[PDB]
């Protein structure tokens, strides 16, 4: 695992050079954007099982063939493992938002997963559908635009961070497809 | 690599939990001590050359027997090995100073140093002489700030206590 | 129970349940059935946590590793390693325990024997101090021992009692101190609960321990601690000594008898129901015909060394006080 | 029990190292968020009674079917069980709120809740109704502080997401 | 493991009430004394190998019978385990200074240690001697009065905390004897 | 899939010894109780529709609160999900009823029922209302047979005790 | 693992309907043929080590190269493992006769075996020879036509079941080749 700090150090490490000015200045922007990232991860962590609920229910409600007999959601067991997979995807996404770098996701969740599914037969476009719903759902929670929970936050602009989280979810969705 | 971020992600991950408010307080502390650490990193990145030159020159202002028979003084090349090793050390103090744990400094520099230093007959005491020289030669209000100085001293202390 | 009767002396030692063995015999990934695996999974928790209690909340911990056993990822060797690295296993066994309590547990969980000599303890503690915790766990798993006995598809079992992994007779007796039959788990079992090292003094010096069967007679007996006399000055009244040297070996061999439940209410002086010192309620024994408030037996569980010709008499007196006999081994 | 202190001490302990400066930055953040969490703990210790009365009264402002046949409404006793359960919950929100991690609330309350709630036929949804009521009924500068309100909401969220 | 926060929580939990204002006030004094505790732990952690060096070298140099043939420091292996024992004692003491509570040390380091040293043949009075040397040497480093290393700290009073660390080391020295 | 055959072959296979006379007695018992079980499977295959209709209509003859706000009553569609879930349950009662162990019912239906029912906010109590209704609505010599009814009750009891 | 029952239930489960009368009628024929299957499996279990004796001794005495120096039966150890392998093949065939379905044998004994013998270097035509000897020997024991033991049984015809056991052995012999 590597955060933003570690990535600056690894990239600067190859040339055997010190942190310098520019890299540290971009990382100063990370620190000043710190609390926004903190409260953002609090927004995605709170109501996260509700994200997984809405996402998978939307995946079945959009594509009714999964619950059709012989589908990959068709069994109570299968639905359990389905919900857990959504939960673990969101889990490592949450860690990628804390770290500010996709190292934990790439090294730990992303690896081996496309092939695991191929053996399983899990439909990959349905998984990328569920990942997309967790993406939009997660960005709507992160922008205080949830139609059910519009909680109090310090007022500001955080479009950078929304683009960041959308980059991680698009990394998972491109990883399964 | 031990930082606050990787420790709490790794620990929360070992729990199997989403990251709770405790980790959030820990990274809150990281962004609290950040400015001090980065200040020290800036000034180290500033005058690293004269740092390594006075460190090595002071390392042979102590033990002169090295350049004798030979242990390690038998070329300008081996003394260049000396100053490049001190270059690597200040480079890792810079790296750890950025990250803010002794993680990078430990996993790159410290881990497995002992078998190399006993295998290539490199005495560790001379390194100690260099670093204790630099650690003795900072300035309290003259360089950085009370808080940055402390951070720098901490990292470099870790090096000496990892080496002796 | 009884070592004869049905021929199976070991089962009645409490180790009858642990015969069940669990080797995956199915090659290729499971899809759907999840019966056999959920059994093998459950047996892994029964071995590794040693019958500790894990809940739905606690089934969320290690859910990922659990979902990797079910896939072509982990052998049960490597799954057992993955259960041994996790948050839970550290909470229970490592964080509460001392490095030697913890070492002894790790052999009960991973190999199912006890450590015999101090050399095992030195090796594993040194691996710990050089590298930390995860390489500690690897150093159990990553050795010839586990690979040979289990072969990576067998869930670990108790083999410390068996004669086939040789060990020492100390590791036999120590085997039964560590396992007390099916209910007792690492947290639950007395003298191994939480932090206390299950057997330090015994485990370090390879002292054979008399084996007391579960249930039966004095199941609830824990040995009284001894100090070392002059050097490192220590109390000299607490227990009978394991050795008995002689000129009292006359009158027949010395029997080290352990008595197990001593109590005021139980101690009667041979005559039924509690005797009253004063006319109105005063029950402790009078010192010099003055009321004392000191328990007649002071710390449940005193031992007795008794030569053979005094056995019967001693055997009577314990039963007079209602003390119950744990184990009687010739010394 | 998960706090910042026990996480970093436990982690660095599991490494086998002395506590380095990274842990110290984490507990530096703990002493930064401390006053906000303790403020919220103080106010909850202030008005806990009315909190639990409005929580239970809102729980039966929703589902009335509980007090019918009976599921759990068959006495003033069972409704006393209701208000004492929410007393335990706000008391654990107070405990976790003091410590500052969801440690105590998880190990006292949440660990093994579901087998009890499925075993004693207790619907958890009514708890959810109570806590989402209280969680909706904060006040930003009217009740505590920007950071305290956030801390309180976080703890209560954890409860609901542990339960739903 | 339990810090000072956990001790307040457990005591108030057996008391079965809310934490309340009063306990919290003493814990506010803990938080305001926080940075002194931070710099104190930094003082004991820095130059700690040097503390173990001075302590055990003092234990041998005062009592020369340990290194005599037949002593418990007499073997090179034995001297190794001796040095490590000093290191681990000071390690858990350092944890007890961060936590502000002796829970880690009592549950983990303190328990069964007299019967272990007795069980090995280690002289207990000599161990309490070495623990005492680490005590005084650690308090002299924590008060910036070290004759070799007098580093810069902003000036104040920290007698509370010195009494605390002395309480931990006296707990260990009474624990081995 | 837990049946007498799979149990004894699995056990004697685990032992590693040819199937002895004991397993032969076990499958002897299986072919003894066979006709009773299949009789009940035939009649369940007969009248499954009215079974599920009375089960769901009795489930809402109890708790009406589901179709209120909404918990689960907000469409004719979700109530169709109700009747299809009871269709799946009677389909697995039919399957287990054929096999003669609670194996198929456990591996298809029961394994992992809880994560779904706590996650997607499904109260189990209403399932219990349905099954206890059908279990109360047998007829001893009027419906099937002494053996067939008992068999049916056993299966259904397993369902309820797996759910409550 | 799946018996006849399980296979009817699984096929009707992908068919997604109730079991129904028709499948049930064929399974009633299974039940009425029950005791013939029972006594058949008793016939194969009794005198089975004698089957493996005769089979492997016939496999060596047909093909004398195995016992020739450098063959796969040439070592005393190798002869041990040879005998055991024949025993295990016979074992799972006996289980496939009890279950009335080849699921135990296909999932457990048949899978990975061709790849294993190849890795071992075990000659595959020789194994299919030994499987063939166990086939015809086992059918002659199951039909009470054995030249050494013609034991007393209730009178009847069991050609169905002989065809079944021959199908299991042909499945293993085709599986190794
Ligand atoms: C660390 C990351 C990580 C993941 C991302 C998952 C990925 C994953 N999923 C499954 C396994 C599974 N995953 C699903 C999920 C699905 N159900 C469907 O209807 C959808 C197509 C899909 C959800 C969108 C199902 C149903 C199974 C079980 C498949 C089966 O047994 O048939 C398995 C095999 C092991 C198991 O059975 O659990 C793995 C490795 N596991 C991990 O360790
Ligand atoms: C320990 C836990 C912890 C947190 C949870 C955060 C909470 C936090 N957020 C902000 C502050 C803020 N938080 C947000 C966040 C956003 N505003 C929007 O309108 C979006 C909905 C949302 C996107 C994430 C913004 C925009 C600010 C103010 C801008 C800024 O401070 O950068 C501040 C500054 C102080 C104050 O406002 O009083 C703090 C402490 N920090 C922490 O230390
Ligand atoms: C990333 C960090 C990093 C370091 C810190 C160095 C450390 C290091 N130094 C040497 C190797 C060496 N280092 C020195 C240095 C010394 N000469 C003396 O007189 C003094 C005692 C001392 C300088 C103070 C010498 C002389 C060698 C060569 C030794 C030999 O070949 O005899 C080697 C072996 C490989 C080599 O020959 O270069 C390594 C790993 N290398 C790294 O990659
Ligand atoms: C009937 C036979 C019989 C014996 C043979 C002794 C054996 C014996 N010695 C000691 C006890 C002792 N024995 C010694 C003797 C030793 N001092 C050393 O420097 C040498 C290694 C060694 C003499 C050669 C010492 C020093 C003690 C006291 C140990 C202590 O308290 O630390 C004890 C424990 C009780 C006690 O403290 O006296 C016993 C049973 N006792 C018996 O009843
Ligand atoms: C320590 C934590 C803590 C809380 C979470 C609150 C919770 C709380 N709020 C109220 C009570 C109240 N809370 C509010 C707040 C407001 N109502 C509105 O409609 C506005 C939107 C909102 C301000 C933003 C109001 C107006 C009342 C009184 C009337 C009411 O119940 O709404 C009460 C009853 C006692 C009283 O009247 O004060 C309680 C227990 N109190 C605490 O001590
Ligand atoms: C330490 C934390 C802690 C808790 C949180 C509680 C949780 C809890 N509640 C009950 C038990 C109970 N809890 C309730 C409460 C309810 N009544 C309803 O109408 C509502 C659905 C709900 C209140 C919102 C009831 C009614 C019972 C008794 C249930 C019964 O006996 O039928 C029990 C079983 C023991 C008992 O009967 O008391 C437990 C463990 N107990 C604890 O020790
Ligand atoms: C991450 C690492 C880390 C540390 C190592 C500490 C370092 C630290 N110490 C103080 C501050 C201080 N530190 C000390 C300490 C003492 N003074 C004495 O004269 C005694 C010798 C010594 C006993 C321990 C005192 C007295 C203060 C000032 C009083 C106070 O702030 O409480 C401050 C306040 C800010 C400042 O002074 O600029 C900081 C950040 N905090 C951290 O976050
Ligand atoms: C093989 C067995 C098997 C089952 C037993 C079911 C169980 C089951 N039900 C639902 C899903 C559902 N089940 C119900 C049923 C209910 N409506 C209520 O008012 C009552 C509480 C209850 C009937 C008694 C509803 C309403 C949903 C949809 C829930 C929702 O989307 O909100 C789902 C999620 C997928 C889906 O939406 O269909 C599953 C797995 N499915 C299976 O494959
Ligand atoms: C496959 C499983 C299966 C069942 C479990 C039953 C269940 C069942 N029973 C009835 C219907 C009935 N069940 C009974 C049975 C009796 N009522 C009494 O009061 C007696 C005590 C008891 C006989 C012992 C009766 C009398 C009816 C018709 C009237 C009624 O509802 O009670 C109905 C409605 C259709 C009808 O009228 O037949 C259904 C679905 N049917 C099935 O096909
Ligand atoms: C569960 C099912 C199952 C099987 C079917 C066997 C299959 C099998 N056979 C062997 C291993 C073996 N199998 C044979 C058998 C042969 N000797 C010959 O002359 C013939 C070609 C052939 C008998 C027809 C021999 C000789 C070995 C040992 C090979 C060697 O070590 O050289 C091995 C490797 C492990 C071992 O040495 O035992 C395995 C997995 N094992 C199982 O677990
Ligand atoms: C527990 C052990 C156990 C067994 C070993 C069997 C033994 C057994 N076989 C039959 C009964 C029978 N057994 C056979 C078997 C055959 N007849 C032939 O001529 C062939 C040689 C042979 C092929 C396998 C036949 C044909 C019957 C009678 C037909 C039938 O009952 O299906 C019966 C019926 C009762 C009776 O005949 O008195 C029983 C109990 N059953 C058991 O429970
Ligand atoms: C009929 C079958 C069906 C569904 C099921 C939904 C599922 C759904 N939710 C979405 C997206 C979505 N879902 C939620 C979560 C959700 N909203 C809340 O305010 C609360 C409290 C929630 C959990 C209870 C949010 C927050 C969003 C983002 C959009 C928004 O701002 O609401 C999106 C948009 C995806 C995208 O942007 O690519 C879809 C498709 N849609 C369907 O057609
Ligand atoms: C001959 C066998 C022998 C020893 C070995 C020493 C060991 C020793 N060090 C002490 C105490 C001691 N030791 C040090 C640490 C030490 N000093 C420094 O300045 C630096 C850099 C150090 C590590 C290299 C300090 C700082 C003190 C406190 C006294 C002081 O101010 O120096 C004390 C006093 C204990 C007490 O106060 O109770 C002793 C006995 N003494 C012996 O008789
Ligand atoms: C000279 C090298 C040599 C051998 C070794 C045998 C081996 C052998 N046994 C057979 C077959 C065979 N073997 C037995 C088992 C055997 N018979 C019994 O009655 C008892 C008690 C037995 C174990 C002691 C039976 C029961 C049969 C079936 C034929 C029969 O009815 O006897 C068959 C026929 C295979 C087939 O049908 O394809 C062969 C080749 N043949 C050889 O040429």
């Amino acid at each position: 695992m590597l955060d933003a700090f570690s990535r600056v150090v690894v990239n600067s490490d190859s040339k055997a050079a010190y942190v310098g000015g520019s890299d540290l200045q971009s990382l100063k922007t990370f620190i000043s954007d710190g609390n926004k990232r903190l409260d953002a991860v609090n927004c995605i962590v709170s109501n996260a099982s509700c994200i997984v609920s809405d996402a998978i229910s939307g995946m079945i409600c959009e594509n009714p063939g999964l619950i059709a007999p012989g589908g990959n959601c068709y069994t109570n067991r299968r639905m359990a493992a389905c919900l857990r997979d959504g939960e673990i995807i969101l889990r490592y996404v949450s860690y990628a938002l804390l770290a500010g770098d996709s190292s934990v996701l790439d090294d730990r969740c992303l690896n081996g997963l496309k092939e695991t599914y191929i053996a399983l037969g899990v439909p990959t476009a349905s998984t990328s559908r569920a990942v997309s719903i967790m993406k939009a759902a997660s960005t709507a929670f992160i922008m205080n635009t949830a139609s059910g929970r519009k909680i109090e936050i310090a007022a500001g602009d955080c479009q950078a961070l929304q683009s960041e989280a959308a980059a991680y979810f698009d990394k998972v969705g491109s990883a399964v497809d | 690599m031990k930082s606050v971020i990787t420790t709490t992600i790794s620990a929360a991950d070992a729990a199997g939990r989403f990251p709770s408010s405790s980790d959030l307080e820990s990274i809150q502390g990281n962004i609290q001590r950040a400015s001090a650490r980065l200040e020290a990193a800036e000034k180290l990145s500033g005058n690293h050359e004269a740092v390594v030159k006075e460190a090595g020159d002071a390392c042979f202002a102590k033990y002169s027997y090295l350049k004798n028979s030979g242990e390690a003084g038998d070329s300008q090349e081996k003394i260049n090995k000396c100053y490049r090793d001190v270059d690597h050390y200040m480079r890792l103090i810079n790296y750890s100073l950025v990250v803010g744990g002794t993680g990078p400094l430990d996993e790159w520099g410290i881990a497995g140093s002992r078998e190399v230093y006993r295998t290539l007959n490199l005495p560790g005491s001379a390194y100690i002489a260099s670093f204790t020289f630099t650690r003795d030669r900072l300035c309290v209000p003259r360089d950085m700030s009370s808080q940055a100085g402390v951070e720098f001293v901490a990292a470099l202390d870790y090096v000496i206590n990892s080496l002796s | 129970l009884g070592t004869v009767l049905g021929n199976s002396s070991l089962d009645k030692l409490g180790l009858d349940k642990f015969v069940d063995r669990f080797e995956v015999n199915e090659a290729g990934r499971p899809d759907g059935f999840s019966a056999d695996y959920e059994v093998i999974i459950r047996a892994c928790y029964m071995q590794i946590f040693a019958n500790a209690y894990i809940m739905e909340s606690e089934r969320a911990e290690m859910a990922k590793a659990e979902s990797e056993f079910r896939d072509g990822r982990f052998t049960v060797k490597e799954f057992c390693r993955a259960l041994a690295k996790s948050y839970q296993y550290r909470k229970r066994f490592f964080d509460g325990r001392p490095l030697y309590g913890a070492i002894e547990l790790c052999f009960k969980h991973i190999l199912g024997r006890t450590p015999d000599g101090l050399e095992h303890y030195r090796a594993k503690s040194a691996v710990y101090d050089t590298k930390g915790y995860e390489a500690f766990i690897d150093a159990f798993f990553d050795d010839g021992e586990y690979d040979a006995f289990y072969d990576s598809y067998c869930v670990p079992f108790y083999r410390g009692h068996l004669t086939t992994s040789n060990l020492s007779m100390a590791a036999f007796t120590h085997m039964f101190q560590v396992v007390r039959g099916s209910s007792t788990s690492d947290k639950a079992n007395p003298r191994t609960m939480t932090n206390q090292i299950t057997l330090n003094q015994a485990g370090i010096q390879s002292i054979p321990l008399a084996v007391v069967a579960p249930g039966a007679d004095g199941a609830t007996f824990l040995a009284p601690d001894a100090s070392a006399g002059s050097w490192q000055t220590g109390f000299s009244g607490a227990t009978k000594a394991r050795t008995s040297h002689g000129s009292r070996q006359e009158k027949g061999k010395m029997f080290r008898i352990e008595v197990a439940n001593n109590t005021q209410y139980s101690a009667v002086g041979g005559g039924s129901g509690i005797k009253l010192q004063s006319r109105s309620g005063k029950f402790y024994k009078m010192r010099n015909m003055a009321p004392a408030k000191v328990s007649t037996f002071r710390r449940a569980n005193n031992v007795y060394l008794v030569p053979f010709d005094e056995l019967s008499a001693t055997y009577i007196k314990i039963h007079k006080n209602g003390g119950s006999i744990a184990s009687i081994t010739p010394v």
